[PDB]
């Protein structure tokens, strides 16, 4: 047996338990990382325009709930119809020492004023497939709509140059008055 | 030297004995576990396949050698199966004796210049055919053999007769012989086949009879080693075996009737042998049950790949391609006087460091390898003229690609940019061609070799060639979700950039020294940078255009224009002024795809240098300021207070009794059907359109209750994924779950769910969320929402064989129309299938939105 | 699998109060309190504490 | 409408639902026989005997008024749902506070679970699959479900609690993108190993 | 967990099956092939049959015979079963008067 | 009085690969990359000696 | 047959490689269903979630 | 009680003389039997009366190029 | 199996065709096949017993 | 302002012209000399730079923008999807064909006058007309009974319900309950089939013109339009008030077999447009306009597919790979006669560049020196 150690690399897949799949697209040192007025430096930043089009309340009340988890100690509990309706956590997230909001202050790491505005954080429980960048690139030293493609743009040469040119071109002499192979 | 055309028709007896290396005689194969040569059917001079170069005069060993054909010739003529029908179609409408069509002067006058009207539609040319065929069947008198009364034929599967005449009343059949009919096609005249669907040069008749069969070369049959024989060797070898008995019992003694069973034999054989599957004619199996599949059973029965990052950081045309694979590409670069200390620095560098190379190959062709050894002496007096495989430079033509491939949009020409780690890199706003996202999606790599090929795709399949759709009038390349929101707030009533974000931030773009940065609108409340001052920053200095924004609606629609027939007092109606943004806000009616009204126009007027630019520069410009103030969605973005909670609840109960009162008067019959549906129908369409009414209130009223100006609503509102139909369910209320129609029914045989009363046609028992994704989902909710879920799946999954398919059919039926020079669309048999392309012939690519040039637009450019 | 060595967004030795967090907790002493004692500032480095599983007492005993 | 007929099945593949029988309003067995369930007094054979769970089949279940919660227990509820978070499956039982979210994203991360990293085998060094995955530093996700613990993921874990920003930094995490602190994953954050295991066989 | 076994080193697992209740009577949807029929599968020991009833559109009413498919009318196979008299087959398929008019 | 998109293309691959196979390139000197790039400039000057005949 | 997943019923696909990848993987696959029709032909009927 | 002519999706139909025939199959470069074709069935052609052998000028209304005249042959 | 089991199949084809003649009388409603009580499953036991 | 439009059309395409025309006029601003120039030399500049590129395969990229949007796109029936496919693929029948049938200039502004149509039109069985049916006791037999309703909206009575005598198979008289009775003492007809009565003496009924069903009516715009549940258009025309300048019906062939083939492909441009645009996506009009004339082509419309289109003449080569044909390229091939090409797949099957894109150009250059 043979084992390989892997780093999340560019290119891996990330997803958390809520269908919001997502492919690391940069790696950013912790120091050009932004950090809260708490101290607190992000882990995985998602772009936030992956929420508001899909209608996923459960993975924003799961940043939530990990937030105030993290603080009070508890592990809380999220089963299904019986879990902590959501404002129940937000309103104890704070006396615990957090604007409701799951936002908080946070300060940007190149320049360095802090953004005009509150930034969502939480803690959400992400989880790593086995789709590795590792397994999936290989280089080597095309069907229907694949030939189509080129036809539309116009690029035959480019066609015959993948499709025959580079396997097995064969060449037959044939008769100008017979039709007939020589 | 290449091939104009192909030229179809039927081999000469002649041609095939001609065209034969030997006459193949020897009934017999290779034989056996040893020494695998004969003097017949195997390499007499007529084909290579072992180890063993020997063959006909040519030499040629195994490797590379096209195959010689053989002949047999046939001791008697044998009637080939495919004309078998065509054969008998010919011979009773033609006359015996005589040679004729049966056709009067006048019939073959005008029927041959209805034949000339017709001549290159294969299937309008049959229907003439069989008219003729009958017309001719129907008679007996012929206008070249003195009419001779002809006994009418009979057919199948090989076999034909002739009910003669000799007593006087009878009608007895004469039977028919391949001699006999052969002899009797060779009188025809050369004159009368073109009335018929045969050649008096490419096709004679006669040949339809087979007096020689061909021999299918040795390299056609090859032998499939564990040996596995080949299928048309075997029967073959049967044809054979019958042929030589009947030689052998033609030149001996005739009692007619032996040679006839023979003959008869020998025509099952070669039957056989052109088709295993025929009709009547028992399948030649082979020593198993298994039958064997002979010649209508024969013709018939530099990339890469990985994960896609994003990258607004390179070029809209670049492509960012992993080093390694890089280094695994290589392209074909003959050595000049231009690149002749490069390739020498590449090669010498060796299949390592970072520009090296793999292969070298020199002008001979032979192809070095440049892994062991050394790049030592190898990469000596090189000379010009030679070859090297260098790794992936920065800039290479390279064509990316994501299957599904709808659209040609789905391949285009990149730029290689090579960078370390192990992704490709796309620009965001080539997203859209490709149908790319990021979750997981991953693309192909192509590297073409050949220069016109690399060429080709470098000048037309260049991603910046092809920002504008040919779909539609409109540019599909643009930007996305953060670029809307970034243009909005880049050019937004309040929008003060301090002297640090300006001047450092427009490095992201360019474009400055002198006349440009210039000069600080507002200094009133402090010195600072208008946000429309800082996008006018590049605009070029003519462009003059005015469209409404998104927000130029309700009654905040207005108007107030004013034409020429300068302050500043507009929003809404975005008012462009040589590159001066006077009034307006960037969002989706602005930039991004689908639209049709400013990355459209500077793409006309200014097509290929100048639209990549402001592409380019614009979403760095875009990201920057969304990324400097800091722009995301909370959770108390949806939240409404307890007043808005109170009046949908107040709502969902008016709802719910509208419905109750509708069942009520169902069960007592009290009639009040709808005019076209059933009464059953009637119930459940009133309901669905009192709920849908209902949803769409709960909605309106979300819309009130929730700040318009925070970040979320700002993006349902800009152009960043938005829809007001989805914020309804959001807040407000998911509604009425269906399948396929109808409500949700499907459950026991009295209801739905085993929690409601047997026969409960409520609005909660009938599938019918009242909460939000919010608020949360009951038991019975959360599953019939599910059971309204697998729709999306089922439908959106299912769709695709049908698209995949209609799109298929109908790309196989254009697909050989091209524009000719003359600028009109014909079939590729000449076939004018329209006189000027589109009626005007301008390119739906190239034109304003289906609009044979925009005057309205033209004219007002007048400055 | 024996508690992260250190941090991860915090980066800073925890390894060190992994065992008396542990045993302070299994008597009942609620653990948003006995972090408090230990150096557990921000929350970051206290879900490395929080949420880890030790599975290590299942896979030594192989091999 | 017209017609009365009683069906029994004792068969040897029906698919049946353990419910709390209510008779009137007062589900069968209360406090009583949960206090002894904690204890090591009576287990759930004993209680399917003494006759407060009771097997349902499908053909069963059409005679049944069944009661959600036990709030709403009138004088007609034939039975009663001991836990409704029990609907879904144990992959679904992954996902916090599902019935928040749309059924396709549901779908989607319940499907998706069977793909995570952790530790699902004890004995990985000594097991010989053909490939396998082992998250070095895994953890229990916070906020979770009350079945994850019966379950054991909570035991055998596949993935980690990410302290997570919604910003588009920089534009590298549009279109489902992702943007990782450097840092976190040179510290062990997200690292896992590869295994696979070639045999040869002497072969005679 | 278990519940699995081990074939040749590799561990198979059998995948639960979802079959339609053997041994028993469905009465099909409608214009197919035919208007209305009635299915019946039926096993015994290894081997199983099915056993449709189709009512086609003209009342003779056909049944299904696993040896060479060519149905038969259902009078006719049962009359071959062991009924004898009309009354007989005719009380069997149903008492109720109304229907025995048919 | 102007070429189509797939006549500059042909055109341009056409002239690149003459150069590849040798044929001195006309004024060009202070260069140093492909012979596609070199014929691209050369277009760029518009003293590509190529010419598309047209059937009319 | 055990090990190649297919019966003498006709039938295929009876055994599968017990899915390993991570614990939830396999217990999953253990208390998986699976029905016997035409995995091209759509069964809208019997593919809805039925109560 | 009226006719169809030049009404709902129907454009001028036109006969071709001699004339304007050859030149026209002269301009588009090529022979009688390469034009897109009507049939003597069809009502159009019959009410028009048309011959196995006209060349019907069609005149319609394109809401890209306007007015347009496309040609076909009357056959069977 | 045998030939005295033949009277008791006679009664049992009987009410497959009543079931029949009640569908098409538009008194029974077409059954759901879909429906689990309509529904068997075989578990490892039974294949194994095929087998 | 009366010269340069004249001199204009040469570079013009008439058109434009018109247009033109309407602005510089209709501009209270009317320039001079040099703009008017300046002008119609940039509306030129466009025109000729905006044509189509000779070379261009517009076949392929008119299939693949008509068959992109299918993927992105998931009482009237009506239909979506599977309506470009039937348009497409010709069939006879289009599932759930509909009728907009307008008025001339009369009935366009009278209620009272559109349902006199929509009622005429309607065309109602026995089986819309009632609302059940019954037996009798002994040896009565039968009887007719209700309904009523569909009389006092439609207008109808019972008296050319008396009528239907028009040598039916037997009919009585006896409209007494509301439900009108029947009594029939005769058979050489019926012995005791009341089943198969549902089509014949039941549905064999026909109070209309044209054999359809319901008909909703919706005005648009000072407009009543009228709305049919089905087609016949032969008989819809001999309706009093029907406008034959404009009766629409997504049933083709019909419209061929009516109107004649130009207009068969108007309609079929004019329907697939309708349904794109009512889906919300947008394709180029040129596009379908290929796709239509190329369908209509032959002087017959045809499917688009294997029994039309694809199915007709390329090359023997178009139809040699045409999977495994034995009745076909064993069939076109056992006729060996001629053989052209100039295709596409011919040529990429046998190793040559396609015809289309680069392919029809040829290159040409002086060699001295
Ligand atoms: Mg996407
Ligand atoms: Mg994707
Ligand atoms: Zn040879
Ligand atoms: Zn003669
Ligand atoms: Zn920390």
């Amino acid at each position: 047996t043979v084992r390989d150690l892997r780093i999340p690399e560019l290119g891996d897949k990330f997803a958390s338990r809520h269908g919001q799949k997502g492919v690391i697209g940069l790696i950013v040192p912790q120091e050009d990382m932004p950090w809260t007025e708490s101290g607190i430096v992000p882990d995985l930043i998602v772009n936030p325009h992956g929420i508001p089009s899909r209608m996923t309340v459960g993975q924003l009340i799961e940043a939530i709930g990990g937030k105030v988890a993290s603080l009070t100690g508890r592990r809380v509990d999220g089963t299904a119809f019986i879990g902590e309706p959501e404002e129940k956590l937000r309103k104890e997230l704070e006396e615990l020492g957090f604007k409701h909001s799951g936002r908080e202050i946070m300060y940007d790491g190149i320049t360095g004023r802090r953004l005009e505005a509150d930034i969502f954080i939480g803690v959400i429980y992400y989880q790593r497939l086995h789709h590795m960048v590792a397994d999936k690139m290989h280089a080597r030293s095309f069907g229907e709509m694949e030939r189509d493609v080129l036809i539309g743009h116009g690029a035959a040469m480019l066609l015959i140059e993948r499709l025959l040119e580079e396997s097995d071109k064969t060449e037959v002499w044939v008769c100008e008055s017979c039709g007939h192979l020589a | 030297k290449v091939i104009g055309s192909i030229e179809f028709g039927i081999l000469s007896p002649q041609e095939i004995r001609k065209m034969s290396a030997a006459e193949i005689t020897v009934p017999d194969t290779y034989d056996d576990d040893g020494y695998p040569i004969e003097g017949g059917l195997m390499d007499k001079r007529l084909g290579v396949i072992d180890p063993g170069l020997r063959c006909e005069t040519c030499g040629a060993r195994a490797g590379e050698c096209p195959g010689h054909f053989g002949h047999i010739e046939l001791a008697r003529p044998v009637i080939h199966v495919g004309f078998a029908k065509t054969i008998h179609r010919v011979l009773e409408s033609t006359c015996r004796e005589c040679g004729r069509i049966k056709l009067t002067d006048e019939e073959i006058e005008e029927y041959m210049q209805k034949f000339e009207v017709m001549g290159d539609r294969k299937g309008a040319v049959d229907k003439l055919i069989k008219e003729i065929h009958k017309k001719a069947k129907e008679r007996m008198v012929c206008p070249h053999c003195g009419a001779p009364q002809f006994p009418i034929k009979f057919e199948r599967p090989t076999i034909y007769w002739e009910l003669r005449k000799d007593e006087e009343g009878n009608e007895y059949k004469h039977r028919m012989m391949p001699s006999e009919v052969r002899d009797r096609l060779e009188k025809i005249p050369d004159k009368d086949l073109p009335l018929l669907g045969l050649h008096p040069e490419k096709s004679r008749p006669e040949w339809m009879v087979l007096t020689v069969l061909p021999v299918p070369p040795v390299t056609m049959r090859p032998s499939i080693t564990l040996r596995a024989e080949d299928d048309l060797t075997h029967k073959l070898v049967d044809i054979i075996r019958i042929n030589n008995r009947l030689k052998s019992n033609i030149e001996a003694g005739a009692p007619q009737l032996i040679i006839e069973d023979l003959w008869d034999l020998l025509q099952y054989h070669v039957t056989t042998y052109i088709n295993n599957e025929t009709s009547g004619v028992p399948p030649a199996k082979h020593k198993s049950g298994r039958p064997l599949k002979t010649l209508a059973q024969r013709l018939k029965g530099f990339s890469a790949r990985t994960v896609i990052s994003p990258d607004p950081m390179i070029s809209i045309n670049e492509v960012g391609v992993p080093l390694a694979v890089a280094m695994e590409l290589t392209v074909p670069e003959k050595v000049t006087e231009f690149n002749y200390e490069k390739l020498k620095q590449r090669v010498l560098n060796g299949p390592e460091k970072y520009p090296g190379a793999n292969y070298v190959i020199d002008p001979e062709g032979r192809r070095i390898r440049l892994m062991e050894s050394n790049r030592e002496l190898i990469a000596e007096k090189l000379d010009i003229g030679w070859t090297v495989e260098r790794h992936l430079e920065d800039g290479d033509v390279v064509l990316f690609n994501r299957q599904p491939s709808l659209h040609r949009m789905s391949i285009m020409a990149h730029r290689v940019r090579v960078m370390p780690y192990r992704t490709f890199r796309l620009n965001l706003p080539v997203c859209p061609p490709y149908n790319a996202d990021f979750d997981g999606d991953e693309m192909n790599l192509h590297v073409p070799q050949t220069e016109e090929a690399q060429a080709e795709a470098k000048i037309l399949m260049e991603v910046q060639n092809h920002i504008i759709s040919p779909r539609y009038g409109g540019p599909l390349i643009a930007g996305i979700q953060d670029h809307i929101s970034g243009g909005y707030l880049l050019t937004r009533e309040g929008a003060y950039f301090t002297r640090y974000e300006v001047e450092q931030m427009l490095m992201f773009a360019g474009m400055d020294v002198n006349e440009l940065p210039e000069p600080d609108k507002y200094e009133n409340g402090e010195p600072l940078w208008s946000g429309k001052t800082i996008f006018s920053l590049l605009l070029p200095d003519d462009l003059t255009i005015w469209y409404r924004n998104k927000l130029c609606d309700e009654p905040e629609r207005c108007e107030a224009l004013e034409k020429l027939i300068r302050k500043l007092a507009y929003d809404g109606f975005v008012y462009i002024q040589n590159g001066k943004l006077l009034s307006g806000a960037v969002d989706k009616k602005a930039y991004g795809r689908e639209d049709g009204k400013l990355l459209d126009i500077i793409v006309r007027e200014y097509g290929v240098e100048r639209a990549r630019q402001f592409l380019d520069q614009v979403t760095k410009l875009t990201i920057w300021v969304i990324t400097h103030k800091g722009f995301t969605t909370a959770i108390d973005d949806e939240d409404l207070p307890q007043e808005a909670i109170d009046r949908i609840h107040e709502i969902i109960r008016e709802a719910e009794e509208k419905v109750q009162r509708l069942i009520e008067a169902y069960k007592r019959g009290e009639l009040e059907p709808l005019p076209g549906k059933t009464l059953e129908e009637t119930l459940e369409s009133k309901i669905m359109a009192v709920l849908a009414e209902a949803r769409d209130n709960a909605g309106k009223v979300a819309e009130r209750y929730l700040g318009m100006n925070n970040h979320a609503v700002i993006m349902a509102k800009t152009g960043a994924r938005g829809k007001i139909l989805n914020i309804t369910q959001m807040a407000a209320m998911l509604g009425q779950q269906s399948i396929r129609g109808k409500r949700l029914y499907r459950g026991y045989r009295g209801r739905v769910l085993t929690h409601f009363k047997p026969g409960d046609l409520g609005a909660r028992a009938r599938g019918f969320v009242t909460n939000s994704y919010k608020s949360g989902l009951t038991p019975q909710e959360y599953f019939f929402h599910a059971m309204g879920g697998r729709e999306g799946l089922v439908d959106t999954a299912v769709r695709t064989a049908q698209s995949g398919y209609m799109q298929r059919r109908l790309i196989n039926a254009l697909q050989d129309l091209k524009v000719d020079y003359d600028g009109t669309v014909r079939d590729p048999t000449g076939i004018i299938v329209q006189f000027k392309y589109g009626e005007d012939g301008v390119d739906p690519m190239k034109s304003w939105q289906g609009k044979t040039v925009d005057v309205d637009r033209v004219i007002v450019r007048t400055l | 699998m024996i508690v992260p060595v250190r941090c991860f967004t915090c980066g800073k030795v925890l390894a060190d109060k992994y065992y008396e967090f542990k045993k302070r907790v299994e008597a009942g002493e609620d653990p948003g309190k006995v972090l408090d004692d230990l150096g557990v500032e921000r929350y970051c480095c206290r879900r490395t504490l929080l949420s880890h599983v030790e599975l290590i007492d299942q896979v030594m005993v192989y091999k | 409408e017209e017609v009365k007929e009683v069906y029994i099945n004792s068969d040897d593949g029906r698919v049946r639902r353990p419910l709390i029988v209510v008779e009137n309003g007062k589900p069968k067995l209360t406090r009583e026989h949960v206090e002894g369930i904690k204890n090591g007094t009576l287990t759930w054979s004993d209680l399917i005997r003494m006759g407060v769970i009771e097997y349902l089949d499908a053909e069963e279940e059409e005679n049944a008024y069944v009661a959600t919660w036990p709030w709403e227990v009138t004088e007609e509820h034939t039975h009663l749902e001991l836990m409704p978070a029990a609907i879904l499956g144990i992959p679904a039982s992954l996902v916090p506070y599902p019935e928040h979210n749309a059924a396709p994203r549901n779908t989607y991360g319940a499907g998706m679970a069977k793909q995570s990293l952790g530790l699902g085998w004890a004995n990985f060094r000594i097991r010989v699959d053909t490939r396998g995955h082992l998250m070095h530093y895994p953890q229990v996700p916070l906020v979770n479900s009350r079945i994850m613990k019966a379950v054991g993921f909570e035991d055998r874990p596949a993935g980690q609690n990410f302290v997570v920003a919604v910003l588009s930094y920089h534009g590298y995490n549009m279109e489902d993108a992702v943007i990782i602190n450097k840092a976190s994953i040179e510290r062990g954050l997200a690292r896992s190993t590869f295994f696979r295991t070639y045999e040869a066989e002497e072969k005679r | 967990p278990g519940g699995y076994f081990i074939i040749n080193g590799s561990e198979r697992v059998i995948v639960s099956i979802e079959d339609l209740a053997p041994n028993k009577t469905l009465v099909e949807r409608d214009e197919r092939q035919n208007k209305v029929v009635a299915k019946v599968f039926s096993y015994r020991h290894g081997y199983r049959a099915l056993i449709t009833v189709e009512r086609k559109k003209d009342g003779i009413l056909y049944v299904t015979i696993p040896n060479v498919p060519k149905p038969v009318k259902f009078v006719y196979v049962m009359r071959a079963l062991g009924l004898l008299t009309d009354k007989e087959i005719v009380e069997a398929v149903s008492d109720d008067p109304r229907i025995q008019q048919v | 009085f102007r070429y189509t998109r797939f006549e500059k293309a042909r055109i341009i691959g056409a002239r690149a690969l003459q150069i590849a196979m040798g044929a001195p390139v006309l004024i060009d000197v202070p260069e140093g990359i492909t012979p596609l790039q070199a014929a691209l400039l050369e277009f760029e000057k518009g003293v590509i000696p190529i010419t598309v005949i047209r059937p009319s | 047959a055990l090990a190649t997943g297919s019966w003498p019923g006709g039938r295929t696909g009876v055994s599968q490689l017990l899915d390993r990848t991570n614990y939830m993987s396999t217990l999953s696959h253990l208390r998986r269903v699976t029905s016997p029709l035409s995995r091209d032909q759509p069964h809208f009927e019997a593919r809805d979630l039925h109560g | 009680e009226f006719n169809i002519f030049d009404h709902v999706l129907v454009p001028e139909h036109r006969i071709l003389s001699e004339e304007e025939k050859e030149e026209l199959l002269k301009k588009y470069r090529i022979r009688i039997s390469q034009l897109p074709q009507i049939k003597a069935s069809d009502p159009a052609v019959v009410a028009l009366g048309a011959k196995p052998g006209d060349v019907i000028e069609i005149k319609r209304k394109s809401p890209t190029a306007g007015y347009y005249y496309y040609y076909r042959l009357v056959v069977e | 199996v045998d030939p005295e089991n033949r009277r008791a199949k006679a009664y049992y084809l009987g009410m497959m065709a009543l079931k029949v003649l009640e569908l098409s009388l538009g008194l029974r409603g077409e059954d759901d096949k879909d429906h689990y009580a309509n529904k068997r499953l075989k578990l490892a036991g039974d294949l194994l017993k095929d087998l | 302002i009366k010269s340069m439009v004249s001199k204009a059309e040469l570079p013009d395409n008439i058109k434009e012209e018109l247009y033109a025309k309407l602005i510089e006029y209709n501009e209270k601003y009317k320039l001079k000399k040099d703009e008017i120039q300046a002008i119609i030399d940039e509306t030129v500049r466009e025109y000729q730079k905006a044509l189509i590129e000779p070379g261009e395969a517009v076949g392929t990229v008119a299939a693949q923008s008509i068959g992109e949007p299918s993927t992105q796109m998931t009482i009237n029936v009506t239909l979506g999807l599977p309506r470009i496919i039937e348009i497409v693929d010709a069939r006879k029948n289009p599932s759930t064909p509909i009728m907009t049938v307008y008025l001339d200039e009369e009935h366009r502004y009278d209620r009272d006058k559109a349902l006199e149509v929509a009622r005429r039109i309607e065309g109602t069985t026995l089986e819309n007309l009632a609302r059940e049916e019954t037996i009798d006791i002994l040896n009565m037999e039968y009887v007719v009974e209700i309904d009523p309703e569909r009389l006092e909206k439609a207008g109808l009575d019972m008296e050319k319900v008396v009528r239907k005598l028009t040598g039916s198979f037997k009919s009585a008289e006896f409209e007494a309950e509301g439900y009108t009775l029947v009594v029939r003492p005769k058979k050489v007809t019926k012995l005791s089939d009341l089943r198969k009565i549902a089509e014949k003496v039941k549905k064999h009924r026909l109070k209309g013109l044209s054999g359809v069903g319901k008909t909703i009516i919706r005005k648009e715009g000072d407009e009543y339009v009228i709305y049919t549940e089905g087609s016949n258009f032969k008989q819809v025309l001999k309706v009093p008030g029907v406008d034959p300048t404009r009766t629409r019906t997504n049933n083709i062939w019909e419209i061929a077999e009516v109107l004649g083939i130009e207009a068969a492909r108007n309609a079929i441009i004019d329907e697939i447009v309708s349904t794109m645009r009512e889906q919300g996506l947008e394709v180029d009009v040129r596009h379908i306009m290929l796709v239509a004339d190329m369908m209509t082509l032959d002087g017959v419309i045809r499917p688009i597919g294997r029994h039309g289109i694809v199915g007709e003449k390329a090359s023997v080569l178009a139809r040699a790979a045409f999977e495994i044909t034995t009745q076909h390229l064993f069939a076109a091939a056992e006729r060996g006669e001629v053989d052209p090409l100039n295709g596409v797949v011919e040529n990429v099957l046998i190793g040559q560049p396609v015809p289309v894109g680069t392919g029809i150009v040829k290159l040409a250059m002086s060699l001295p020196l």
